[PDB]
């Protein structure tokens, strides 16, 4: 029966997601902030897709690494095809949703991943940042405030909802995200930002002495 | 064949003639060589007629297809890239006798200053494109005479009417110097065709204004 | 047994349709009006296929987005093949029915979608608008008055049948559709129209201050 | 070979000759060069005979196939596009010595004004098409003489009879000036073939009327 | 059910790993040291991948021999593609993880292998050596101190953890590794080193009289 | 379950091997000696692969005949590719192991074969002969003294172990092998040798009056 | 067309002219021929314009793609290899009339000595590359005159200002000796373009400094 | 271009010049034409530069790949076969103007007599190879003069120093007789490059010894 197969695959994906760590994406005055708990300094969960697009993932590393590489390929080929300013995060989210749906339908084992795509405005412009969340089955949703993926997200979601403040500063948003995730020093922490004030490329990492100074 | 395009404060104006020839024999008297690709862009192609119509219809379909698929229109650089790719793909057919050379005029709605929003783009047979900065351009076999006339008549352009008059005068000079370009016909009543693009979009110019301007120019030259 | 497989697939499709929102298409003096309940401003359920053809869908977004893209491809290739005036909505409906039947027969998981195609007359002509409804299994039907898809359609269908008035105005039809769907402000509302009075392209959206003024 | 087509208030008339030659040797005396494609369209092809018959039979089959498949006939622009594609596909064979040039006449039933519903379309070797607006057209090796005769004889056309007489006279002049065009044969009794298209459809003209017109023209010239 | 299939395959791989010998990789002041218990002098378990990359494997010989050959092919093609200095061990580890995951997912019988990739710094530079461990299912981990694979690793891991000393000498590290593995003369021993002091190629074997002198 | 399938296939291969005859390969001062019990004079079990390589097989004739042909093809193509002196028995053993593993994994019925590859030194050189044994599942082992395959090998192995003498003569080794196999005249006997003293080709058969004289 | 590059203690400087010609006719007056590929590398291509722009945009996209994929930028030798492969792939199109010749300038951040970190690489039509060790290089049709001028003017270079002045003087000499190279325009106000690469990255030189240097050189020569 | 190789009791020595030309114009002054393929083999290629570097890098990668894959290095005959295959594969490109001719020198560690372990192999454009037995060989455009000089100077070779001096003298004679070969430069300080292979491996010769030998030879000739 198709029902039993779909239920079993969904349960497998749910367990795989539940036995993973937590990634949190927030929107502040300067743009988008990604915070994850990762001890390793060689394997990364937050990456840059294009000039103003950022990618976050939760789950198995070798499963979303391929998705990240494919997204970069799509973005570069489209940018060379028409123009750099004709690339948006909605197209990447749609491509990811289609790929995840096809994998969940046809492949023997579904992918245990949760994806988030963030986009900010171009230089010299005012626009609300956009956050899209994609699940294992291919569902795509738009989140206006924050995204929390991986592990037990209910306490983190409740803490963020009670503590979220719009137009917050970088330090305040970082402290709020850290407090929400705790419910974590220089080690076992990965912090990235999409700087809307940067001219062309907006993605940058905050690691080392600067992270401790801002913590 | 001669197609001219020029800039005025507020937008652009493009004009073209109506003669089609097969060697030294006249074949067509009322051919239209200027098309409205979309709400803010106009194109004019010179060369083989069939290739020109095919290129125009294909370009319009491609632009509309992208707009419908993505829900947002392309930027100016994207349109230039698509046109350059289309031109580059015909190099093999451009050799041996199927050549088409386009000229593009447009109005940029994303420009910070609305006054300096008119753009004119020229192309070469290999697919290279150039954005004009002098304010006028001409394509076709009589383009040199039209360019030399505009070089002297450009100081009079102030608004759309002045630019249209200058374009008609340049076309008249090109037809005077070239036998493959059609001049105004008063026996039959056939005049060049013009398109004006501004902040409100691209509009075809009615034939009465062009007839009046041509009659005034002919009276002045007499 | 083939019977059990077909019954299970039909039940899955029925549940998927039943757990979705509602889309309503009406015919008024000015043409065709599409009304849907959609909170997101980035994901759309009503779209334009050609100059005088409109498309509406209910179900999973990533499932009917592909169908919409395919329909646009078919229409543009046929228009360039012969002419723009040789494209009609019946051909698109037939193509959609064939595709949906093939998917329901061969694919492992059937599509949980419900499609509606609307067509109006050309400029300067008088003709009744045409509405076609396509289901998951490939069945195609012609509806003269209105189409209601998604969720529990029985109360909405009854309200529309009791309240439908021919040759109604735009405001009256919009209010009647809203009342039928309630049994809904600027937010969580998607309204589109096929304007038969427009010269070449008839599809246009009504959003923002105009929607509130007409509501 | 010479095929003429012209417009009269109410419809169109197309006429063609019957001579087929192989160099300077006469090979055929009663060849038919005008076909009825459908209820409102006629086509005439000049050039290699086999290519012409193949093109005609293929065009008719394609039109009928579309009509049967879609349940509705094509519009005029669609038919023009299909014919242009068919012509464009033979460019490689058009070079090296297999050339066919068509001419199309038709009646548009979707036109608002029934009087101005006749259409004449000409084509070139590269696939480009042109819609005539002067009221007459000719194709073949003797087309120049026929066109020059119609340019002077067009003022007399008022209805179908006048147009048919003018077409026969143009064919006679073309045969007088060209040796590859067959004139009227009174020893054998072979005359050109004509088709008249109007609001009721396309009908072949009986040979008695054409014989009478040819005899009257011959008597007038003598 | 997918759960039962995955559990059975994992159990098969676990048994295959458990019925094998033990390989130990340590980091000392001079670089990386590989120690394995192998009586045969013709079949080897420790190999060189590139100038500063070393490969170790535990399990079935014919199963990881193919992986070693593939890794050498990837490294040589990439080195000729861009440059010799653009090749790192992380890329090889990622390729191995992807290949092992694909084999575990699609192939009828999973591979019973455990892989370790070691990398040292270039000549004239100071950098911590990197050790990556790859399992049968495709999981990839980074180990800062030592890697122990194959057989019953718990007593060996405990002994190494209690006895590990940073910045140790070659003889002391070799003796410590031998003592940990015992809980072994010239025969049934395979010892290799990645010499960070060598100009271009760092991999070298220690066998014969030198091994006895250092033992 | 994969376990049951692997167990059943292994049991089938074990029965097929057990219901076959016995082949014995020994190492003596002059090189390698192959002794088999084969009554037929047209079907052979011992063959030559290259200049200094010899092949022996136990099981179904039509199953290892294909393997022998493939090995000859590999050796000749490699010899023409680089040189005649660049061909060794270890490469052939590895190729055989890979082929047997692939057959045991993918093919519907596993091969019931046992293979032995022997190599001697080049002319004018001193080196210990090498013997490799390959089983049905793809396992490859190196044997320093002797190889016994097919049938009930335990009594033969015990007799050979108790009676083996290093650096023995040809007649003594032949008599010892015959005595071990008994626990056999001119008929039903196949004897071959790899003569290390021969200039280029080392394989030669001993049949007829010479075999009786040496027996 | 002439593009020059030279080394000074601390980095490199690259300069180029702005003239584009079609035979003996002047087609472009303000063409930009120098691009910033990444934070520490600049490229200048001579030959067919379209091929040059295509090569530049492709090279930049490839470098950015590798940097994003691997998380670390390529080394200098890798970039040289990629450029050499790109040049070698166009050999067939280099023949028959689509030729592009690049020149590369860069700053190596992995070099032990920061003073000697500037690198200049030249290429040939077959894909062979050479690393310069004399301190200067020129490409284009006027490269010989520029090289001969730099051979005498190189002893004055001490820092960035001296190198920029020498580069402008070499371009002036090349324009003096070659008619396909554009000299300074004082009527219009168009001057060559320069890029300076040092330990802080690659920066475009403002036009005021180049105008001042050109005016000083012109006054000196007068 | 001239590359020489010769044998001495104990090993081999190979030497090469540094001039690169484009027709009659000097393009390069310090080109290196001799490579160390592995621990006991050296190769020198003459002809097109890009093909030579590509061949060298490919040969080195192939040898290293085989050594890593099989765990044992190839024999001398295998290396000769691989090089011959690589040369034979470029025959089509060798015609029409991309030609590369190699020369190989090596030390055989499997030879019974360590004294006679040096090998010199020459190749032809079709892929045929020959093992020298006279003790010396030269490749390039000036190979005839170098061979004729070695034919007279070979009686003095006793050890490595004598062989190196003879090789430098042969290169000097080749540069004296040929204009495409670069001689010693005393103004700049550029000298030929040499590699010596013996039982301990292949080592590059320091430039001071070659400079001293060249100065002694120049003083002797003066
Ligand atoms: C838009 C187009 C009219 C441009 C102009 N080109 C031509 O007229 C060239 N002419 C034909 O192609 C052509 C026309 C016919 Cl009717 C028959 C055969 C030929 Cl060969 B122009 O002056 O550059
Ligand atoms: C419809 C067709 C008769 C048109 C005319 N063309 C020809 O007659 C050309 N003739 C032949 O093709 C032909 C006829 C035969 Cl019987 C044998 C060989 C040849 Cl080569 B026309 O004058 O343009
Ligand atoms: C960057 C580039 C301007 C370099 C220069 N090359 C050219 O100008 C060659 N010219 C064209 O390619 C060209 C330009 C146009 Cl507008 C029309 C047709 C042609 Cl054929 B140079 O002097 O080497
Ligand atoms: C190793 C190599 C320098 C050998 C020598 N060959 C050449 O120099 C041939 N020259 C070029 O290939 C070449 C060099 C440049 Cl800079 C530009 C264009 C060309 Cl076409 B030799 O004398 O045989």
């Amino acid at each position: 029966s198709p029902e039993q197969a779909m239920r079993e695959r969904s349960e497998l994906a749910r367990k795989g997601i539940a036995r993973a760590k937590s990634v949190v994406a927030l929107a502040y005055a300067g743009g988008v902030l990604f915070v994850a708990e990762n001890p390793s300094r060689s394997l990364q969960k937050i990456s840059e897709l294009y000039d103003r697009v950022g990618f976050a993932a939760a789950g198995k590393f070798n499963e979303f690494d391929n998705l990240r590489r494919g997204g970069i390929q799509f973005a570069d080929t489209r940018g060379y095809a028409y123009d750099r300013r004709d690339v948006t995060g909605r197209q990447l989210a749609n491509v990811y949703a289609q790929t995840l749906g096809t994998i969940f339908t046809e492949q023997a084992k579904p992918y245990e991943v949760e994806l988030c795509v963030a986009e900010v405005a171009h230089y010299g412009e005012t626009k609300r940042p956009e956050l899209y969340r994609i699940t294992y089955d291919g569902s795509i949703a738009d989140e206006p405030h924050f995204v929390v993926m991986g592990g037990t997200t209910e306490p983190i979601a409740n803490a963020l909802k009670e503590s979220y403040a719009e137009n917050a500063s970088l330090t305040d948003a970082l402290r709020i995200a850290v407090a929400a995730l705790r419910a974590l020093g220089v080690a076992s922490l990965e912090v990235a930002v999409l700087d809307a004030n940067r001219p062309r490329r907006a993605f940058r990492r905050i690691t080392g002495s600067a992270l401790q100074a801002l913590l | 064949t001669t197609i001219v395009a020029l800039k005025y404060p507020g937008g652009v104006v493009m004009a073209g003639d109506r003669r089609s020839t097969q060697g030294n024999m006249i074949s067509g008297r009322d051919v239209r060589k200027v098309y409205i690709t979309d709400d803010y862009t106009a194109t004019g192609i010179a060369g083989t007629a069939a290739v020109a119509v095919e290129f125009a219809r294909l370009y319009a379909v491609e632009l509309e297809h992208y707009e419908k698929l993505e829900g947002v229109p392309l930027t100016f650089a994207g349109k230039i890239n698509r046109l350059a790719i289309m031109v580059r793909g015909n190099l093999a057919a451009a050799m041996q006798g199927l050549l088409a050379l386009p000229l593009l005029a447009g109005y940029d709605i994303h420009a910070s200053d609305p006054q300096s929003a008119g753009r004119i783009v020229s192309f070469d047979a290999a697919g290279g494109w150039n954005i004009e900065e002098e304010g006028y351009q001409a394509v076709g076999s009589g383009s040199l005479f039209a360019k030399s006339s505009m070089k002297k008549l450009y100081s009079q352009v102030t608004d759309g009417d002045s630019g249209l008059r200058v374009a008609v005068e340049a076309l008249y000079d090109a037809a005077d110097d070239d036998s493959a370009t059609g001049g105004p016909d008063l026996v039959r009543g056939i005049f060049p065709t013009a398109v004006i693009i501004d902040a409100d979009g691209a509009v075809d110019v009615p034939e009465s204004r062009i007839a009046e301007l041509a009659r005034a120019i002919i009276e002045s030259r007499s």
